[PDB]
């Protein structure tokens, strides 16, 4: 369908033992990093108990070590129950915003406010609207399987002649607001013109009894809460973004009435899971913010990635591990995550082709283990969908090595790219912008 | 300027002979793959969807269709119509007994459930 | 409607739940470890002080600096003093990170913040009549006017509450109102006698059922007496104030309207406004009929601001009417913000420094760790062997408190998940293994990323 | 028509067999990375693979262009083709990641077949039909025909002025209609009115045609994001009121996923992902990338070609790190990475007169061989951008076709930058009153 | 009335040959630099000329500023004078290029004859018409309006269109009001009430006026003083009709605009047909951009195109500083700071420091314009300062002295009085002697560094 294959399509979980958290070798598409699987089976524990607020927990490594993979585990592996925001570091460098107002949005995303509610709804066709005047009125509705009449009161004619209902037009009352919407109109109707307006849509006749009182469980943001309030249809906003730098007092009523929900139980808030990618492009700005973020009682857990060594932070000139501030990164706990024997890039390769689908000859995944060593995890997983379309040029019913071979002499690798840009320094455009365009 | 650009389909939202495309793509983009359409909506009002909260804001399926479609101007035209209800309610439903009471359909307004410009 | 769920309410534990205030003697004198406190005896006396300064109406103005290394217990020290002034008096944090704002100047979100922290106590009488509409009746006059054949002397409204209903005799005008809202028999309405007008709430569930359909939802009777006159005290900052008079809600034109379509765009309010809201509020004061209660502008990571910031600071906290500003600081000797040439010591101005009461915060003994491992522990509700709280303590002295306490949870994970109730050194080994500090991290930074490398870090 | 710098470039030039071809499709040479992008276009058609980063990464004037302009060629006008520079995305509207965004969304395309039921006719009747409905009789040369109009049609006609005696064009299902003017049967219904006077229809009354509609999933953003064209009129203020782009949520786009996907289960929409190239990608910077890096990983984003000409260079906003290309190290992992090459002499012959028929242009062998030598010792675009200049000259010496004397000519009217480097040394010698400022 | 730096500067103080008397209008000396000046002024009152530019350039104090305003007093009201920093120039709204711009047009003026075509009477009737549309939801319109105006010579009935009933409901003019109505905007003015029924017992403060005398119809012709600028102006923020747009933009915030070249080019085809027509003069002006140094090398480099346009004011620089580094070209030195490209474009009027009697002279003329009567003694203790202390320093203690004076009883300035002066309020110099004294080591009492 519209989901294409994408580079982290095979991660269908975390791959631990329920009981123990303890990982095991291969599952849910994972391979290897047990250690980092575990620790991050022990975060997703404690999100999934909810009561630690705003504890940061960074992975660090390596290139090509697991560290968005173990955090797509973590986020399948937690469910569509829990917030889960991902956010990269680059998109709090809003100009409609400042950096902190962009955290601040994002961890008010994290949190969920959970409401449980049933509710009337009227859905059906209309038949015939019957108006008496000397105000009062008549609606017959039916579905496939029912027809009835219903005492219209005044405003609701009024509505009825504002909303322009006819007959033969799909309609649904809320009776909890009273407010009508029109659906469009029954197909049946599909021959009643021949020339229909713009915004005019056909529907199936709706089923079932005409009132229905279905319950149904809603878990909104923060966020949205915020967003809703920010001016008088500030719902337009979550969609536009078009929002500003909402002002703090609004945001403490909306934390004092989510407290009193939460007392009177006509909500849970549900905290969930912040995952704040290359985090190392965040600056010493947003870190100092960051630090009092997490102190909220309504701070979500804080998952980050960084492949960064001693670097330099963003926003000064000195260096510091990970590029982030010695100050930050003694409130966080660090989880390490390693490069892969040969053992382990053979499974991610063989899951990657099941996920592409691709039919490696036992071969052609033996020397695509050994270009996963020699260049990379990415390079050999690239050069899979290469072989495959190679493969299919020469209508082969198997990727051979022969394809994997033309594979990797057709795309270079990055250590043979820079050794090529090494090669021909002087045919290309220098850091001095120095170049010569002849032979 | 000429008629050609003015009137006969250089305008690519005037739909007409010549322009094809605009007749086509009112129709598709402003209602039938639009997402503010009632159907639409229907199909995202539960759970985690993206309307999820629509039940909680005081407008119908059908105020949040106009709010998107019509422009701001249009928009503040209807506004010039409605009770700022919920500020008589902060006047009424005060006391432990009232509980502070608020429609549930309305339970997302709290800045307007609870604002000292009503008060004063 | 709302399907309400019975379950306990329990609270999230954050890393300064622990702390319930600063722990003193009526002599003021810190208890050495109270209230979630252990030790910084020196500094919570003096935030004692500074919280008796505040709750003393003398203050203007006045300047704080909390200065100490990372870890010392300074942004717990400031909740601390939140916590001993409590909810009535306004205590209003924020980081320097904070004031760069896109869409205002940094002197008008500082100027905000500072009014934010400057609370006002309004007491005034809300004098309504309420209920359902029991009845509308006129009262035919006695003498008619010519040519009109109707002229009404009174209107005659009965309002029913829960509580009671009273037959209510109105001054004819109300006639507009009534029109003009619609009112019926079985709404429910207020009659505000400072107008003489009334309002609609709506119709009274009492009548939901007239209807299989009609087009409004319905409201509760009102649960109050008919006739409610009531003392009304009402909070409000300063700050609410400046936006309601550069910003005013309730207007009815098509560009208020308009307007309040829009997003409510911060604006650089005058200092014209804000000097004449002072005067107007001591006005009022000085009629007694409000208590100005200033309160806390809170910064912290303070050496965020920049000199321009600083040296606004110095106009601010001159106005007569203001907050006390508490800062905490972390940054040694360090290059003011805006000032790359001039260095100087907590990253404060000296100019500035000068106008601040500092106090320090100092480093921790390892017996004040272990009482504060102790302290965490059962804040989280985790419980440990004397054996893990040592191991744990150990862990502080070499590495960090914050990374001890960090360790609490992972570890209780690990004991529950092993079926043990509570945690112990097999644990705390455990989660001390998965969950590395800064130093060993930085370790494998330094032994890793010394080239680069196909697994080198990025340097 | 116009000649442009690639306009010779037909295609990739390939062999059934995918192996480049060594002169084809107007390309000479570059046969390697002909043949791996001949692998990129199956990768593209295939639809399978989301987010897939390619680079081409070569000198300047080694052909990255014409690759990638060939690439857009293979795909033909079906897939959505997006080309930008890096330079583009530092809009001043909105983040420059929200720039790349809505660029990936342009290069996926969302295909419609549609019928178009248009009634076009002089208006022989309208006769309300009830006190809602319409009928609307419409009159062509070869006939007349009855229509019965829905209130929101019968209302769009009536917001028009349409009247009896009035030509109209109406489209039966998008609803859409327009007054194409006044039938000149009512020409002398007075002898002066401000009015518009146009024949009747003279074919069918009633067209069927079938147009295949393109959208894209950015069509769509920016159709449910905002109230566009007629529905915003208020825009007309500008300032606050115009158009402004706005940072779109990802709950728009997912959402907007939802309803597109809804579509392509019912079959009325095709789903064609397609191609965002950056050229000069060395001009985004590492908060660009660090943006790409996770845009990839969406299941929808297009594939991405990249061109890059630097050699090791200082990555844009982050002068501390030095990287090939230009990118950085850690996302040139994730990228396909294809070589482009020098041209030798006798390919720069080749180009030379490929290119020179290209402009019309024709020569003598003595002239392909000096615009061949200029193309050796100076460069390829220098020696091509010869060709039109000594052919005015020629042609204003009345001669058919450009010779020696006409180059001879044009390159000394026309100097490369090189030789024109040399006369700045010469004269900026010094800040004198006929110096060069320096 | 107030006294500022350049009060006693009257003009140039030229002969009518063209030379200059070496103390008059005000000035002492400069005699070549005020004669050069006079040649400018020449070249702007013959309007031949466009985008000539001029360069005072000489030390601070050296009157170039006097200079520019003298310019500004012989060239007279007529003439347009449109004096900017160079600090002006970068505004927030719109780039900087844009205010060059606009200043290079609100220095070119335009003198014009207009006939404003106009009805006035007292409203004696007024009675709307509408019509009932088919249901384009807002409901029934008002088609047109009829209404009656009664002036002294009879009166007439008008049947607006409903534009103009717009204007004539948001003036909310009423039956009984005397109206003013312009047929060329379609604006409407409520003078008053008639003087008839004119009791005083209203709260409404009407101001009651007279039946307009002569016919209710007129066609009265004004001359009307206008920039090119004011016209660039009115056209991109259009308020004058009653259409929706003028309407409206008439309540949205007013901000700044990049207006566009084809706006300002389709504005010289509108003025030249004003001239065509005979109802305009051209009048150019000259543009004095001070401190022309804190330009940047973007804003000369548009000056290059913007003093080639076929139509431009004269450009006066001034500028106080030796080679130094061009602003936005760090790596750019030049004399003037002036880019090297720029500065041959210009004709250089060299300024040049006071002689010791010069400071003598014009320590008297400015002490009797300030009305302090001065001593001699007095007059030669201030001029031992601007010699050995700024110019500007001897002018500013003539105020401080005068007040010691006065508060000493004196009618008179006497030494002792600029004794006082000299010591109560220091010149920069001996300021910069107590910093580097005091702050000759850090500490409490310190200044910071
Ligand atoms: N342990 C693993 N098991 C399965 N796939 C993996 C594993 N580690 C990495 N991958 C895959 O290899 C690619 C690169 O790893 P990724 O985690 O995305 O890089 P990084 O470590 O830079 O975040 C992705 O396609 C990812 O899904
Ligand atoms: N004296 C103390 N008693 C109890 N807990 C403390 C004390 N000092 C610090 N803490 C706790 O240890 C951590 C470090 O203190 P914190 O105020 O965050 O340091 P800093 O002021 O450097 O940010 C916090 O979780 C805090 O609650
Ligand atoms: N392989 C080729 N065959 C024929 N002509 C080419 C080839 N490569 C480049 N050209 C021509 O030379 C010009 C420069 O190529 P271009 O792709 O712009 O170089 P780059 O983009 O690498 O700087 C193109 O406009 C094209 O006309
Ligand atoms: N030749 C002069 N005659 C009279 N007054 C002068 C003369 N030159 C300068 N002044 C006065 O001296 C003061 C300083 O001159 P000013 O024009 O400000 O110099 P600049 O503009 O070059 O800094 C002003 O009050 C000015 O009027």
């Amino acid at each position: 369908g519209l989901n294409l294959i994408a580079a982290h399509s095979h991660i269908r979980g975390l791959g631990v033992d329920a009981d123990t958290l303890e990982p095991r070798p291969s599952s849910q598409g994972l391979v290897g990093q047990e250690k980092a699987r575990k620790a991050a089976a022990v975060v997703l524990e404690m999100i999934k108990q909810g009561k630690i607020a705003g504890r940061a927990v960074l992975i660090a490594g390596p290139p090509s070590t697991g560290k968005t993979a173990i955090a797509m585990g973590m986020a399948q592996s937690l469910g569509q129950d829990v917030p889960f925001t991902t956010l990269a570091a680059s998109e709090i460098f809003s100009l409609e915003m400042s950096k902190t107002e962009a955290l601040t949005q994002a961890f008010r995303k994290s949190i969920g406010v959970r409401i449980k509610e049933e509710s009337e709804i009227m859905e059906g066709e209309v038949v015939e609207i019957q108006i008496d005047r000397s105000k009062q009125g008549k609606l017959t509705i039916k579905t496939t399987d029912m027809e009835a009449i219903y005492d219209m009161g005044s405003k609701m004619i009024d509505a009825m002649t504002k909303e322009r209902v006819m007959a033969g037009d799909i309609i649904s009352i809320d009776k909890s607001s009273g407010k009508i919407t029109k659906l469009g109109r029954s197909y049946a109707r599909s021959r009643d013109y021949d020339a229909m307006g713009v915004d005019t849509k056909f529907l199936q006749c709706p089923e079932g009894e005409l009132q229905k009182r279905k319950e149904v469980v809603h878990t909104v943001s923060l966020h949205e809460i915020d967003v809703i309030n920010s001016r008088t249809q500030g719902f337009l906003a979550l969609f536009s973004g078009d929002t500003g730098e909402i002002r703090s007092e609004i945001r403490d009523q909306i934390n004092t009435k989510v407290a009193e929900w939460k007392e009177e139980g006509k909500a849970e808030i549900v905290p969930g899971v912040l995952f704040i990618d290359e985090v190392h492009m965040l600056d010493i700005e947003c870190f100092s913010y960051i630090n009092r973020a997490l102190e909220s009682d309504l701070a979500p857990i804080v998952i980050m990635a960084s492949n960064r060594g001693v670097s330099r932070i963003r926003g000064t000139d000195y260096k510091s591990p990970h590029g982030l501030p010695l100050d930050f990164l003694d409130r966080v706990v660090i989880i390490n995550t390693h490069p892969y024997t040969p053992d382990e890039l053979r499974q991610i390769l063989s899951i990657r082709a099941q996920e592409e689908e691709v039919d490696l000859t036992p071969d052609a995944l033996a020397l695509l283990t050994k270009i996963g060593q020699e260049a990379g995890l990415r390079y050999a997983s690239n050069l899979i969908t290469t072989s495959q379309l190679i493969a299919a040029k020469r209508r082969a019913k198997q990727v051979g090595v022969e394809d994997v071979q033309r594979s990797f002499k057709l795309f270079y690798d990055p250590a043979r790219s820079v050794r090529f840009v090494q090669e021909s320094e002087k045919r290309l455009i220098g850091n001095d912008g120095v170049v010569d365009f002849s032979y | 300027l000429p008629r050609l650009i003015w009137c006969d389909g250089g305008r690519l939202d005037k739909p007409g002979p010549g322009n094809l495309v605009a007749g086509f793509r009112s129709k598709y983009l402003n209602h039938m793959m639009n997402i503010w359409t009632p159907e639409n909506i229907r199909s995202s009002l539960e759970g985690i969807e993206n309307f999820t909260w629509l039940r909680f804001v005081d407008t119908s399926l059908q105020e949040a269709y106009r709010a998107s479609h019509t422009d701001v101007f249009a928009r503040a035209v209807d506004l010039a119509s409605k009770q700022n209800r919920l500020g008589h309610m902060q006047i009424v439903y005060d006391e432990p007994e009232d509980k502070k009471w608020t429609p549930v359909h309305a339970l997302f307004q709290i800045c307007e459930r609870e604002n000292p410009k009503a008060v004063a | 409607i709302s399907e309400v769920r019975g379950n306990t309410r329990d609270h999230r534990t954050a890393a300064h739940t622990h702390i319930k205030g600063l722990g003193l003697n009526s002599s003021g004198i810190a208890e050495k470890q109270a209230a979630g406190f252990v030790g910084q005896c020196a500094a919570r006396e003096a935030c004692g002080v500074v919280v008796d300064l505040i709750k003393a109406h003398k203050m203007a103005g006045r300047g704080v600096l909390l200065a100490g290394g990372p870890g010392t217990g300074k942004t717990a020290l400031a909740l601390a003093i939140s916590q001993e002034l409590g909810t009535k008096i306004p205590f209003c944090p924020i980081t320097g990170s904070e004031i760069y704002s896109t869409e205002v100047k940094k002197t008008e979100v500082l100027m905000e913040n500072f009014r934010r922290a400057i609370g006002l106590r309004v007491r005034e009488t809300k004098d309504v009549y309420e209920g359902e509409v029991t009845e509308m009746t006129p009262e035919e006059a006695e003498n008619p006017l010519g040519g009109y054949g109707k002229t009404i002397s009174t209107l005659l409204i009965g309002l029913k509450s829960a509580r009671g209903q009273k037959k209510l005799r109105l001054d004819p005008s109300i006639y507009e109102a009534i029109q003009k809202e619609r009112v019926q028999v079985g709404d429910v309405i207020y009659i505000e006698t400072n107008t003489g007008a009334c309002k609609r709430v709506g119709r009274s569930d009492a009548y939901a059922t007239e209807f299989d359909l009609e087009a409004e939802e319905y409201v509760p009777i009102p649960k109050g007496e008919v006739h409610k006159k009531k003392e009304i005290v009402q909070d409000v900052t300063l700050h609410d104030l400046d936006v309601a008079n550069a910003r005013p809600q309730g207007g009815q034109d098509i560009i208020s309207m308009m307007g309040q379509l829009m997003k409510p765009k911060m604006t650089e309010i005058t200092d014209k406004l804000r000097m004449e809201i002072n005067k107007v509020v001591q006005k009022y004061i000085n009629q007694g009929v409000a208590e100005l209660i200033p309160g806390v502008l809170f910064i912290d990571e303070a050496h965020m601001l920049d000199i321009e910031c600083f040296t606004y600071l110095n106009k601010a906290l001159e106005s007569p009417i203001a907050p006390i500003v508490v800062l905490a600081s972390n940054r040694g000797i360090a290059t003011i913000r805006g000032a790359d040439d001039l260095k100087a010591a907590h990253g404060i101005p000296p100019d500035f420094l000068q106008r601040l009461l500092i106090i320090p915060t100092h480093p921790y003994e390892p017996d004040e760790i272990r009482r504060i491992v102790r302290i965490r522990a059962q804040t989280e509700g985790v419980q440990l062997t004397d054996a893990a709280v040592d191991r744990v303590a150990e862990h502080g002295v070499r590495i960090s408190l914050r990374y001890c306490l960090q360790l609490l949870a992972p570890a209780s994970i690990l004991a529950r998940v092993n079926g043990r109730t509570q945690v112990d050194v097999q644990d705390i080994a455990e989660a001390e293994e998965l969950f590395l500090d800064a130093r060993r991290s930085a370790n494998i930074l330094t032994s890793t990323g010394e080239s680069g490398g196909l697994h080198g870090f990025i340097s």
